[PDB]
């Protein structure tokens, strides 16, 4: 069975990028603003069985906010995002938190400082204290480098299942088929070969 | 008087080869490569049938990002931007459940690793023949 | 689809259809959920949707429908309330109040619809923000009155009051004008005596009910602002610290309240109040010991088990104890009858500090820092805490995290590997732990040494051997460097290194060896004082690092190179002199053997090695000797260089295979590394390669252009062209690095600059956009920074070559060519700062593009660009002002003054550039003050539009009033007039000017803002 997770935070903080990374493995470099909310199921395999999060990825831009706190109703957990390269996004964390807890009074909440991969960090580790009095879990994360990318979901899963020893485990690997439409046409391959792979300077 | 004491589906496979890699899938519509996962790419040989598959799991989450037979008909081709990657068409990968066709690119830490991968890939293809 | 029906407002709203759309959205999935969402958003955003709210509230059988109805009303109340006719305002108030009363009186609804009730309460508070107390003077008296009629209503009233306090005191700063915030705060303050009376009465007469919890939650908010007398001159502290700590229902909120009490503003000369502050702490701690857990309890285990609310409680206890003790521990330190309380409280902190939870550890560690820093300075205090401090030493030593320098780590398979990414969080935690352990060591150096040595003993004999244990100990040992006497340190370090070296030989396998090697390297690198005093030891250590450079573990090699650098930065003198009983300076030995020593290193590691040699060589201040050392150091790359330059010039080129390109890049990178450490001293080496290097830059550039011509733009992605561009980038980096550190600027100008500009500028200008290196812009920024004042014609050439063509790359959107974008504005900033005359020489069309470019910059959300754009604008205005009353300055103002004013206003008010508020405000103030101070000597207006002799002051106010009227048509003329009056009067007082801008930003979000708000203080 499943849990409703609401993801909130300022526009541009990386909420959608973070979710997409988890959903497909990709890193979206473009900023395409979320309109209202986008709902995505997301399943993790754990030692206590599969856990499904229904992720309500909300809009951070005021202009695109849609139902706003209407999205929070019956949320069972939440992630509040900010961007460690933008002080204003941390300044706004108490506002997101206020709106969230007014609807969801006793849920586990992770606070995430995203974009820790960027060299010129503006919101320093020592500045980040809002979580303490609000009993929020905090993680430095990067959707780009994947630093701590699993931690918010692991912590929430542990809280929601009520098992501190819960761990992710390798999902079952069913045997794959054999597939030998004999004259199928794949000029598609030449396009793929002649389109450069991104981030060729990365380590990998 | 002895005191009464206090009260994956990869199990049947051999690991022929393991290498760290980043896997991409080509989006024809968007005309771009999209990362599918980073982690250990393993060549696994079934002990009963001797068939060799690629199985790759993402770091931390351990989620499968590639699961397909190393088909004899497949061919590794270079990508224009890289000397440490291979691109190939796959007609049946079940990483996301239902059998689906992909154009993959796999990139390695070095040209040497890419070259060793190609060697192992083609060996696996011969075993599968 | 059928769901779209609710969007047709010509027909009566079908409430059953609305409930279906809402259910589909909240409880459905996939495409249908998505369709429902879009429809609900359109419904909500319809400007007449609020007319349906009453109907939805009366007829709906879906609580979420009613919630959305309240959101719609919330939107109306917070943005358009004052436009409504008065009977609609009375009507909305009445039915919101009636809905709340109704929900509270039905017990079943009160239990089951908390979300809807809380939302209704917040909606009432929005009305109170508009109406109260001026059009609702009896709200508070009637609220108090109604509380006695029902327990549900009394409880709900505490929720209403909680939310009101939050909106007025906690979240008003961003959301209300200064005047309105002050009005509401004053209003709550004037009626708080009776709010408190009700609060205290409820607390006295109950134990642990939902009503008591709601009341305590409201008190938590009041404690942010109420006068201390409500807390100290009543019996409320006794209730909080005894009665409400006993019941777990009320315990969490009471502890939070007591934490805020510990922060109240309170007299400091008053012996009675001090007694009350001691007493509440005594009571609270007694309740914890008797009702929750004794001082001896294993909180680490309790937290790990994570039963019920145990984790939050322990977090809250940590916050309470740290907050109270940091403020008040002095109250407990002199009276012998309070000693047990003081030490018990600290003992709970010790236990909390053993919990495995990083964020909680940081909270307790902050407190320990506060304590030990005080014990370090304050007479006669440290003895009190001697047992606490001894326990704390153990805790910190056992929980040391990985320093930045330690480049090996254990992966999830249990293999020792090279760290993938730097961990800023753990780096900062290490430094925080070091700061506390350094203080603790000073407080008792004997205790610290005994703990570390006894731990070390249990690592040598294998009884407590583990990676974790050897790592934490070694990191702790390294962390306290500087705390011991030279003699104590000498014996200590000798022992530690001896035993770690023995451990390295003794333990087996690549993993064990890598761990211990990393620990040896961390420790030695932390004790340069010792190494400098002990040459034979220093020499042996360096030879050991050289051995580590041959290990197959790349992390160990990496760390060996970095440790080599770290030691050399501090100990370089001892490598340059000829040491007693040696045949030569060790630097000569190092240089001679560099091929042997670095044979197994990767190129990046080899460059670091050369950089370390550069540090040592710059210790030699005799020029002839230093230059010869530099020549010796560079022999291998210069020999490789000479043969490549011969190849390339004897066969130009058709000889740039990939291997040659890699060789060339690595030669230049070696030069960059040495130049980085030698700076100004690098000049002779630069001179050896300079002209051939620029010739090579040209040859590489030709090859790149040829490849693009023959293969297409896709060629820039190929390994071959990326390799060639690496050569160009590294050449630019070398020159930039040298010029950034040069001391002889005359030589930079007479020797380096003309050939550089000749080699790079036309090449940049005449390449296709995808082939242009942003690094050219970066190199030019440094040239202009360092010698711009000496090369006015060179600066003009730089502008001509890069300005228009780079602008055209970056002015179609905010995203393409991100690096060019950033470097472009850095270059313009420095030219505007250091060689403004270059802009004066631009033709008018180009100068127009410059103004365009600046304004384009402050529309970026990218901070790098935005900040530079605003600074260039401010600097430009200052440059123009500095010219005085001359044609260029007069024409600048007539052409651009109002462009800058309007463009600055636009980014201030569009809600999409909030990060730049401070610099936007500064720029606007400067612009306005120019007119206020008569610094513009010509009329800003065209001859037709205004009577001759009209001041620029009057025309500016007219222009702005018209601008704001058309941009913000919902404002009254009086709002605009009052805002502009205040803003202009305040243009010499930035803090107040900014306040007035913030007030305007609030007012533009709603209708009917009070124009007198701009008279605020
Ligand atoms: N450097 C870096 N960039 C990131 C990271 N995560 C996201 N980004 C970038 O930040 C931009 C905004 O991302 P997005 O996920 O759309 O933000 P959002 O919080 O969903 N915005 P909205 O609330 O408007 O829908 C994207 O260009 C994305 O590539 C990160 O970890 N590091
Ligand atoms: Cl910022
Ligand atoms: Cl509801
Ligand atoms: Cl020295
Ligand atoms: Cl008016
Ligand atoms: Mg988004």
């Amino acid at each position: 069975v499943q849990f409703k997770l609401v993801l909130v935070g300022d526009g541009g903080t990386g909420k959608t990028t973070f979710v997409k990374r988890h959903l497909t493995g990709e890193f979206e470099k473009k900023y395409v603003a979320t309109l209202g909310v986008e709902v995505h199921p997301l399943v993790f395999h754990t030692n206590r069985g599969p856990i499904k999060f229904n992720v309500w990825d909300t809009a951070g831009q005021e202009k695109f906010g849609g139902l706003r706190d209407g999205y929070y109703i019956q949320a069972q957990c939440a992630i509040i995002m900010f961007d460690v390269t933008s002080r204003v996004t941390y300044k706004n964390v108490p506002n997101w938190h206020r709106d969230l807890v007014r609807v969801c009074e006793n849920i586990p909440i992770v606070l995430c400082g995203n974009k820790v991969d960027i060299k010129d960090r503006k919101v320093k580790a020592k500045s980040i204290v809002f979580h303490r009095k609000k009993n929020l879990q905090y993680y430095d994360i990067s959707a780009k480098s994947n630093y701590n990318f699993e931690k918010p979901f692991l912590w929430l899963a542990r809280k929601l299942i009520g098992d501190p020893n819960l761990e992710f485990v390798a999902m079952p690997a069913l045997a794959p088929p054999e597939v030998v439409l004999a004259a199928q046409y794949e000029h598609d391959l030449e396009v793929a070969q002649t389109t450069a792979l991104p981030d060729e300077d990365d380590d990998l | 008087i002895h005191f009464e004491p206090v009260v994956t589906m990869e199990e049947d496979e051999e690991v022929l080869y393991k290498v760290r890699a980043k896997l991409f899938r080509f989006d024809k519509d968007a005309k771009e490569w999209k990362e599918r996962g980073t982690g250990d790419c393993k060549f696994l040989k079934n002990k009963k049938t001797n068939k060799v598959r690629i199985l790759m799991r993402r770091d931390k989450t351990l989620k499968i990002c590639a699961n397909h037979i190393i088909a004899p008909e497949y061919t590794l081709k270079p990508n224009v931007g890289s000397d440490r990657s291979w691109v190939y068409a796959c007609t049946a990968d079940i990483a996301e459940g239902e059998a689906e066709a992909f154009t993959f690119a796999i990139r390695f830490g070095s040209k040497e690793n890419a070259d060793k991968f190609k060697e192992e890939f083609e060996k696996a293809q011969e075993i599968n023949k | 689809g059928a769901m779209e029906g609710i969007l047709d407002f010509s027909n009566d709203l079908d409430i059953a259809l609305l409930d279906q759309v809402v259910s589909t959205f909240y409880q459905g999935s996939g495409v249908q959920q998505k369709q429902a969402q879009e429809i609900l958003t359109k419904f909500q955003d319809n400007p007449d949707a609020w007319q349906k709210a009453d109907q939805i509230l009366q007829f709906s059988t879906n609580p979420q429908s009613k919630f959305i109805a309240l959101s719609i009303l919330d939107k109306l109340i917070t943005r358009k309330w004052k436009l409504l006719p008065n009977d609609h305002r009375i009507g909305i108030r009445n039915f919101v109040v009636g809905m709340i009363i109704s929900m509270c009186q039905d017990d079943e609804v009160f239990k089951t619809q908390k979300n809807l009730i809380n939302k209704s309460d917040l909606t009432l508070v929005q009305i109170l923000k508009q109406e109260w107390p001026q059009n609702w003077p009896e709200f508070i008296p009637e609220l108090i009155g109604s509380s006695s009629s029902s327990v549900n209503v009394c409880e709900n009233n505490m929720i209403v009051l909680k939310l009101l306090s939050e909106e007025v005191f906690d979240f008003s700063a961003e959301q209300m004008t200064q005047a309105k915030a002050l009005h509401l705060k004053n209003s709550m303050s004037k009626e708080f005596e009776q709010i408190f009376k009700l609060c205290f009465q409820v607390l006295e007469q109950g134990s642990s009910s939902s009503l008591i919890v709601a009341t305590l939650e409201s008190l938590l908010r009041y404690l942010h602002w109420i006068p201390y007398r409500y807390i100290y001159e009543t019996n409320i502290l006794e209730l909080l610290s005894t009665k409400f700590m006993t019941s777990p229902d009320t315990r969490a909120i009471t502890l939070k309240c007591l934490t805020e009490v510990s922060n109240l503003k309170i007299p400091q000369d008053n012996d009675l109040i001090k007694r009350q502050t001691v007493l509440f702490f005594q009571n609270t701690l007694q309740q914890i010991a008797t009702s929750v857990m004794p001082v001896t309890a294993d909180l680490k285990a309790t937290y790990a088990n994570a039963n019920g609310n145990d984790q939050s409680f322990l977090q809250d206890l940590a916050m309470f104890l740290t907050t109270y003790l940091a403020r008040n521990r002095a109250l407990l330190e002199s009276d012998e009858s309070l000693r047990e309380l003081l030490l018990n409280a600290h003992q709970y902190l010790i236990q909390l500090s053993k919990i495995e939870e990083r964020e909680l550890f940081k909270t307790t560690l902050d407190y320990w820092h506060n304590l030990v820093a005080d014990l370090f300075y304050e007479p006669l205090k440290k003895h009190i805490y001697e047992e606490i401090c001894s326990q704390l030493r153990l805790v910190i030593i056992e929980n040391m995290v990985r320093p930045e320098e330690v480049l090996v780590v254990e992966n999830d398979e249990g293999e020792i590997v090279r760290e993938f990414v730097k961990e800023s969080d753990t780096i900062q935690l290490y430094k925080s732990e070091r700061e506390v352990l350094v203080y603790l060591t000073h407080l008792n150096v004997i205790d610290t040494e005994e703990i570390m040595i006894s731990k070390l003993a249990r690592q040598i004999d294998g009884s407590e051997w583990s990676w974790h244990n050897i790592n934490t100990l070694s990191w702790a040992i390294g962390s306290i460097s500087g705390t011991m006497s030279e003699d104590t340190e000498k014996r200590f370090v000798v022992t530690v290194i001896k035993d770690l070296l023995d451990l390295c030989v003794k333990k087996r396998g690549k993993d064990n060896k890598a761990v211990v090697a990393s620990d040896i390297m961390y420790v030695v690198g932390q004790y340069p004082r010792f190494l400098k005093a002990h040459w034979n030891f220093l020499r042996t250590v360096i030879l050991k690092l050289f051995e580590f450079m041959h290990e197959t573990h790349e992390g160990v090699q990496d760390m060996a190179c970095d440790t080599f650098i770290k030691i050399v930065q501090k100990c370089k003198y001892h490598f340059v002199i000829q040491q007693p009983r040696e045949s030569e300076p060790f630097i000569q030995t190092i240089i001679r053997d560099i091929q042997k020593t670095t044979a197994d290193l990767q190129p990046q590691q080899v460059h670091t090695f050369y950089k370390a040699c550069g540090i040592i060589i710059s210790e030699e201040r005799s020029v002839a000797e230093r230059n010869r050392l530099l020549s010796d150091l560079m022999q291998l790359p210069n020999m490789a260089w000479d043969t490549i330059v011969e190849q390339s010039t004897a066969n130009p080129t058709l000889l740039l295979d990939s291997e040659t390109v890699k060789i060339i890049a690595n030669i230049i990178k070696t030069n960059v590394a040495v130049c980085t450490s030698m700076g100004a001293d690098f000049y002779p080496q630069l001179g050896h390669i300079y002209y051939n290097m620029l010739q090579l830059y040209r040859a590489v550039s030709s090859m790149i252009s040829a490849q693009v011509a023959a293969e297409g733009l896709i060629a820039t992605k190929t390994p071959k062209v990326r390799g060639l561009r690496t050569i160009k980038k590294e050449i630019l980096k070398l020159v930039e690095t040298y010029i950034s550190k040069a001391r002889n600027l005359d030589d930079v100008v007479k020797v380096l600059v003309e050939p550089l500009l000749n080699a790079v500028l036309e090449d940049y200008m005449n390449n296709v956009p995808d082939a242009r290196d942003a690094e050219v812009l970066n190199c030019m920024t440094t040239v202009v920074e360092k010698v711009g004042h000496m090369i006015p014609q060179g600066v003009i050439l730089i502008l001509q070559s890069v300005f228009e063509c780079t602008l055209d790359m970056i002015n179609k959107d905010f995203t393409e060519y991100p690096e060019h974008r950033v470097e472009f504005y850095k270059l313009l900033k420095v030219i505007n700062e250091k060689s403004f005359a270059a802009f004066l020489e631009l033709p008018p069309a180009a100068f127009k593009l410059f103004v365009d470019a600046i304004c384009w910059a402050f529309k970026h959300n990218n901070r790098d660009v935005e900040v530079n754009g605003l600074q260039i604008a401010l600097d430009l205005v200052k440059n123009i002002e500095r010219m005085g009353n001359v044609p260029f300055a007069n024409e600048f103002h007539k052409n651009y003054f109002f462009i800058f004013v309007s463009e600055t206003f636009f980014v201030l008010t569009d809600s999409d550039h909030k990060s730049g508020f401070s610099k936007q405000a500064l720029l606007l103030m400067k612009l306005i003050s120019l007119v206020y101070d008569n610094k513009i000597s010509v009329p800003l207006y065209q001859e037709a539009e205004v009577p001759q002799g009209t001041s620029n002051q009057v025309y500016l106010s007219q222009y702005l009033a018209n601008m704001l009227s058309n941009a913000f048509p919902h404002l009254t003329s009086e709002q605009i007039a009052s805002f502009l009056s205040a803003l202009t009067k305040q243009c010499k007082d930035l803090v107040v000017f900014k306040g007035t801008l913030r007030d305007f930003l609030v007012q533009i979000k709603e209708v009917g803002g009070d124009p007198t708000d701009y008279l605020f203080a």
